[PDB]
Formats: C-alpha cells, structure tokens, sequence
C-alpha cells in the first residue's frame, strides 16, 4: 500500500501549508489515516487523524484549531492543513496509515501505523 | 490526559549479534495494550514493528518481540544486524488522544 | 434490524466498521463528544443513595461503575 | 475504607456530582477528560457481533 | 455572589489580551465559571468555562487553540487569555457562574460580569 | 455536534399587557432538557429566566413561564411589561459543547 505526498514547501510566518497524501492499494475509505510529523532531530508526534467513509476527525488538542485534516474518496487522497505557520512548525510531516491484520489488504484494522508517506519537509522561515 | 511515554535507555551502545532490551513506561494505564514499536532508520519514514503491544504483523522479523502490560512495556531485538541500528519509538493508542515516546537510540558500541 | 449506540475511542472506530461487515451491520449515525472521567471513593454504606441521587439528577443517564 | 468507583459526565454536570459527592462524605481521586466518538449501529438480533466486540476490546466495550 | 471583571482593552490584530473576573460572595472552586462573549449587534456565543476545584477546562472548537481559560483559587479570579488577536475578536466579554437552588448547581449562568470590551483595530487612532 | 439552536421569530413587535410565545427549536434531542432562556435589556448583562428547560429561579416573575423537551422549547411572557421588551436567548448545556441560539427581539408595536 503506497503513500506518496506532496513535495517539499517553504512558507513564511502566519501563512498556511496543504500536503497531499495519495494512497494506492486496497480500499482507502474504511481505514484510519494519520498525520506524524518530526522536527528536526527531535521525535515524532501525532497530530490528528481521519477516518474517509465517516468523516470523523480526531485532532490532538495541540494542534485543535490549527489544523484541517480531510479525505477525498475519489481520488484516495488525504490532506493536512496547517495554519498560522510558527517557525517551531518547522519538521517532515509523514501521513500514516493503520494497517490490517494477515496479509492482503482487507484485513482486520489494527490502529497502529504500518504504511507511511515519503514525508513532506515544510520549513517555515522569515 | 496527554499520557506520557518515557523509553529508556535514552541512547546505547551494542555489537552486531548482542540482545536489546527496549523499555517505554506510561504515565497512566494504556488502553487495552494499545503499544505500538516502530523503528526508523536514518533518513526513512518510520517502520511499524510490533502492534498491541506484543502482535507481530506481516513481513517483520522474528527477532522483533514485545510484552508487557499497563504501563510497563518492553521490545526485544534477540540479535541485531546492521540495519536493527536506528531510532526505535513506541506509541500508545489506546484512547483519542495517542502520543510517542522520544525514542530509543541504538548505535554501535566501539 | 435492531439498533444500538456504542462508545468508543477513535482509534478502535474502523475495527468496529470491520466487525460490523461480518453481521452486515451498518454504521447509522456518527457523532463526537468529549467527557470529564472521574474516579470517587465513598463508603460502602452510601453507594446506594448516591447512584440513586446521581440517576435523578441526570435523568436516568449516569451510571456509576466499579473497578475491578 | 472507602470503595472507589469511576464515572462518566458532561462538563456541565461535574460540579453537580462534586456536590451530591460531598454530601455522601464522598472524594475524588482522580479526575481526567476524553474524547470518544458515538456511534448508532443497526444490526440483526448476529448480535455474535457482541462477543466479537468483547474479544475485540477486551471487556471494555459495551453495546446499549 | 457578585462577579467584577478588568476594564476595557483596545488591542492590535495578533497580539494578546487578558481579561479578569473577581468573584465575591458564594464558594469559587466547585462551581463552574464560564465566557461567553458578543460581538457588536450580535448573538452570546459561549467560549469555554473551568471548574476551579479540578483545573478542568472545556473550550467550544471554534476557539481552541487561540484561548486559554485558567482560574485562581488564591485569589477567587477567573482569566481569559485571547491570542492572535483578530479584528472579528472585538466583542464584550462575560464571564459567567452557574447558579444554585453552597446550594446545588444548576449549570444555566445566573450571574454575569459587567463585561468587558475588547476592541482590536488597526486603526492607529485607537492606540 | 454543535447543536444549531434555531428561535422564532427572530424579530416581532407586541404591547405592553400581551402575551408573547417564543421558540427554541434544536437540531438534536437536547440532553436531560439542559436548557435555558436569557433576557437582555440594551447595555446589559444577560439575566436568566429559566433553567432546565421549565425551571425558574428566585426572583424571576412568575410570567415567565418555560416548557418543551427534546427538540422544540417554548419561552412564553404571559403579559408583556415595558422592561420585557429586550432580546431572548435559548441555550442548551446538556453536552459539554455549550450553544446558544441568535436571539429573539420583542420590540414595541407601534
């Protein structure tokens, strides 16, 4: 099940940030899609999710009022929107996705996180 | 709450072939052993290891295992080959609101 | 087609979904809420009036539950 | 001593429970808050469904 | 029980404003104090409260992350912490306490600060 | 959700002496009928009128006068006095997701 987001973004303070994750294999509407994201040298850290078939989001409160994270069933594309760019937004954003249990992709869904993006570095600088 | 991971060590040094024994402790029982293992490499998205906190999934090594319960939990690397040298994270999802450890750092001893 | 309401975590949603496939069950409606948890100690002597108390001031709606 | 039990509440009825508590000679513990989602399900009475979703959860989920 | 907030505040867009209510009168830490505000020929919109006894806050989406409610036992204050100020943000600003029949609460906000404006303008004539 | 609280009308004219009947109409079931009615009189604080849905407090004329469950609340004024003539609030707090509806105004008719 392949991820791939778009590339990488330089924005300026108080600006905002799309990226794109397209996923291809499998169904993509019944399984729960991430973002992680990971500043420079430091760990990484969940920022929110959503699950396409319910349109039901979950945000860490963080992020709640910062960020958009939404589904496009038709072209199996999730999207993360990122407000008020701060500098300590800087990082590599990945999208990552629950994978199922046994192999073949319909599965029983597991929560934890096996299919990842390349990653998406956004730098954020005035 | 926003439950707290700590992994320890922080950072060790091992050989090729010698056992690591990964430790992430929480702040609060977690959720029905929602721990997860993943392993990154430099440069690498993370890679997913071990799920509710001790299942294996498809495609990973048998020297990756887990345990534990609660709040204390464990990975075990039974013999590290050259590849097993990266950041290790765990993280729980066991309510809402999931988070990660800092991560484990396993370099080569010498 | 008999229907029930079920809380869950976020995370455990879509394995419900997949559970759901297998009974062909579907998902009516959705929602989300947030709640404040608490953990009370009281004596023994008294859990009787409280659950009481604590069902006519929410209509029925709480229920106390006990830890194992 | 004192048994504990836990409990669910929306915001608005906590400090009314804080009272009723008070007047039990009663205490809190510990307090926390959580977002869950509701979910309205529709099923045949396979509800099987029900000790899959026990497995699944290990005891803590609960069909109403 | 009588609530008493700071004075009127004018601001420019994306800064910081903090409003004070003093409670006097009743018990301040286990009943809840919320905000509510109203901008000019507009509705109330209710914007979060905190039971002090608990240091539980409760925010509406629309304004997490730009809020932050906090409640000091000390002093039987309640603060209200707007960041990134916005010009939409100007409004009267209530801050609420729920009634009672140290009697039992009744959630509905029956008594209310005078209020408070915050103005935030561009507008260099203002400040 | 964000319960929509709906009131009608949103504005009308009324005498002194008549009687006024306002709704609160919810887009869900309102929990445990938590709801309220403000009163607010031009450069004031709001007061309330009624809390749970028919409950009213002390010192709070008993021509004021609340009813409805679920999703349809009604305010009723039983014989409107010059100070009566302000903007009207419904609020449902039976989640901790607090809303208010956008008022209702009685003006004077003339």
């Amino acid at each position: 099940v392949q991820l791939v987001q778009s590339g990488a973004e330089v924005k300026r303070p108080g600006s905002s940030v799309t990226v794109s994750c397209k996923a291809s294999g499998g169904s993509f509407s019944t399984y729960a899609l991430s973002w992680v994201r990971q500043a420079p040298g430091r760990g990484l850290e969940w920022m929110g999710g959503v699950i396409p078939l319910l349109t039901i989001t979950n945000y860490a409160p963080r992020f709640q009022g910062r960020i958009t994270i939404t589904a496009d069933r038709s072209t199996s594309t999730a999207y993360l929107e990122l407000n008020s760019l701060r500098p300590e937004d800087t990082a590599v954003y990945y999208c990552a996705r629950e994978g199922t249990t046994g192999a073949g992709w319909l599965g029983k869904p597991i929560g934890a996180f096996a299919h990842w993006g390349q990653g998406t570095l956004v730098t954020v600088s005035s | 709450a926003e439950i707290v991971l700590t992994q320890s060590p922080g950072t060790q040094s091992l050989s090729p072939g010698e056992r690591a024994t990964l430790s992430c402790r929480a702040s609060q029982s977690v959720g029905n052993n929602k721990l997860a293992w993943y392993q990154q490499r430099p440069g690498q998205a993370p890679r997913l290891l071990i799920y509710g906190a001790s299942s294996r999934p498809s495609g990973v090594a048998d020297r990756f295992s887990g345990s534990g319960s609660g709040t204390d939990f464990t990975l075990t690397i039974s013999r590290l080959e050259p590849e097993d040298f990266a950041v290790y994270y765990c993280q729980q999802y066991g309510q809402s609101l999931s988070t990660f450890g800092q991560g484990t750092k396993v370099e080569v001893k010498l | 087609l008999t229907e029930y309401t079920l809380q869950a975590n976020w995370f455990d949603i879509t394995g419900i979904l997949w559970l759901l496939g297998q009974v062909d069950g579907k998902i009516i409606n959705s929602d989300v809420q947030a709640f404040v948890l608490l953990r009370v100690a009281l004596p023994a002597a008294k859990v009787a009036e409280f659950s009481a108390k604590l069902a006519d001031f929410s209509g029925g709606s709480l229920q106390l539950l006990a830890i194992e």
